[PDB]
Formats: structure tokens, sequence, C-alpha cells
């Protein structure tokens, strides 16, 4: 797998300052290195895509540079809402992978994820991922999730023909299927352990659309 | 904007399709010469009412919307316009999501019957890339 070292990993900074945010990876990527910021449990939002490429609605004052292994997220004077988690993800390579992330210190179409909140150890988790106003078959599906210590992972995503991708950490254990009569798709994640403790996200594979995400933890109880 | 193969070469790599999704750079230039021969501008009309737009030829039933087809999807979520650029940038964004598929470069008829099981180094041969 390609390991992505984000540094520094927390950044305390005063606003107007400006800051910038490495991200190096295990083996070349080419171009392919994406930039989210995640605030303290709602979905990541994506900030630059392709290492330098723009995203509409972002601030001018990100912006991304780098190639290869060397990647840069640069704020030109941060502004106070700009705290939170920052994020770099590999898509030059199945499985997908996020960086490590950088704690940064300040001194049309509805996703909708349903399931459990509890499960016991063993069973089988099921969620279902509702899509508002576009039909299932006009995407890319991709789950995602986030473990307690902020470790994000990808889970998997189903495509125009139908073929799955599954991160090879799950081992078999993850399906993904879809319902275009309900405009749904899902996921089933089988013999769940107290390691599946994890906030789970529904977004579609471009990164643009996210649900709010779900907790779910696995106990005994 | 044409091409010449090793500017596109060139260009291609630093676009990131050096080994995307498991795929060396050859096939990418490859695809491009047989099906637009390196012009960004190139648009070809199909019986279906559908249209391939730009240096791959990309289609409009499926990938870009052109306001002119029938059961159109749009499934990269852009006019197919931006696929005309002389910037090659929306081309590549949109072949990296139709690659992410199972198909891979299947989804491209030239590239199946031309480049697939040839020699696509070839093709970034000669090249200072």
């Amino acid at each position: 797998d390609i390991v992505l070292t984000q540094s520094p990993a927390t950044l305390s900074v005063t606003p107007g300052n400006s800051v910038s945010l490495s991200c190096r990876a295990s083996q070349s990527i080419g171009n392919n290195l994406h930039w989210y910021q995640q605030k303290s449990h709602e979905s990541p939002r994506l900030l630059i895509k392709y290492a330098s490429q723009s995203i509409s609605g972002i601030p001018s004052r990100f912006s991304g540079s780098g190639s290869g292994t060397d990647f840069t997220l640069s704020i030109n004077s941060v502004e106070t809402e700009d705290f939170g988690m920052y994020f770099c993800q590999q898509s030059n390579s199945w499985p997908y992978t996020f960086g490590g992330g950088t704690k940064l210190e300040i001194t049309d179409i509805q996703l909708q994820e349903s399931g459990p909140s509890l499960v016991k150890p063993s069973q089988t988790l099921s969620l279902t991922c509702s899509v508002t106003g576009d039909s299932i078959t006009s995407d890319y599906w991709s789950w995602i999730r986030k473990f307690p210590g902020n470790r994000l992972e990808y889970m998997g995503y189903v495509s125009y023909s139908g073929s799955t991708y599954y991160n090879p950490s799950l081992k078999s254990r993850i399906s993904i299927t879809r319902d275009t009569s309900k405009n749904q798709y899902y996921l089933d994640l089988n013999s769940v352990t107290t390691e599946d403790t994890a906030t789970y996200y529904c977004a579609n594979w471009d990164g643009d659309y996210w649900g709010q995400g779900t907790l779910v933890t696995v106990s005994a109880a | 904007k044409v091409f010449g193969r090793c500017e596109l070469a060139a260009a291609m790599k630093r676009h990131g399709l050096d080994n995307y999704r498991g795929y060396s750079l050859g096939n990418w230039v490859c695809a491009a010469k047989f099906e637009s021969n390196f012009n960004t501008q190139a648009t070809n009309r199909n019986t279906d009412g559908s249209t391939d737009y730009g240096i791959l030829q990309i289609n409009s039933r499926w990938w870009c919307n052109d306001g002119r087809t029938p059961g159109s999807r749009n499934l990269c979520n852009i006019p197919c316009s931006a696929l005309l650029s002389s910037d090659i940038t929306a081309s590549v964004n949109c072949a990296k999501k139709i690659v992410s598929d199972g198909n891979g470069m299947n989804a491209w008829v030239a590239w199946r019957n031309r480049c697939k099981g040839t020699d696509v180094q070839a093709w970034i041969r000669g090249c200072r890339l």
C-alpha cells in the first residue's frame, strides 16, 4: 500500500500568518494527491484535487503544489475558520490511502447514512446510503470510515459496470451493493470486532458529496 | 490545440497518467493518437445522437453533458465543451474516472483495437519526459 506521511502532526498559528503542510508518499503518485479539511466530527471537505487543482467554492487562500512523492498544502494568510484536521489522500493506486493528518490550531444531491449505533462482536454491520437529487446509476459510490484516533480508511466503491473495489485490509468481510429502484446503496461488514468501531461515511467517488457520518460502536454489550 | 507525440507524453506525465491505476504512460499516448490524432478539439458525431469530445474522444451518452444527447448520464459531471480545451486537465480527470471502473481502458475501442497487447511503451520512446 502507498503510505502517506504528513508533517507536522500539529500546528499552532495566529490568523493572518501563512502555513505549509507537507505530505510525502512511499512511492511515486504523479499528481494524484487530494487535500481534505475535517472539523471535529463532520464529513471531510475536499479543498484541492490532483495536487494543485482548485475546487469551486473553496477560498483562494488554499493552494497546493508538488508531484511524484512530495506535496504541499499552502494557506496564504490563515483565518480562524481554518482550524481542523488536514488530510492528504492518494488515488493513484487501489487501495486509496489517507495521510495521518495535521491538526491546525488557530490562536442537487444529498446523502444520508442509516444503520445501527451499537453492534455486538461477530455480527454483520449493515449500512444504507440514501441518495437524493440524482439516480445512483449516474455516479460511483464510496464508503469511508474514521477510527477513534483520527485514522481514515477508504473501504470501497462501486462503479458504473457494478465492479467493486474493496480495501484488502478488510479481508473479504465487506460487500458493497446497490438498489436502483430505492436509490440506495449498501455496506455490509461481516464478523465485526471492536477494531471496527468507527464513524462511517458514504460519499460519491468524486469526493464532492458526503453523508454526515454515523458512529458505530462494537461492544460486547 | 494539436499536440506532438512527445509533447503530449510530457503533458500526460505532468497530469499523473504514468502508472495511474495499473496503466503505463504509453497506453494514454497510443489512445490519444488513434482516437483524435492528438487534437484536443476533435469531435465526432455518432448515429445514436451522442458525440465524442476531445483528445480521448469521450462520449456524451455517458460521461459529459452536451445538451443534445437522449439518455445522457453525465458521469464526469462536466460540460462536453470542457473536454475541448487546449488545457487537457478535464479530459485527463474524466479519463481517470472512466478507467477507475473495472472495464479499465477497454472503454476506448481504438485502444482495444490498436494499443492493447502491443508495445505501448514505444509511444513514449525518443521523448525527454
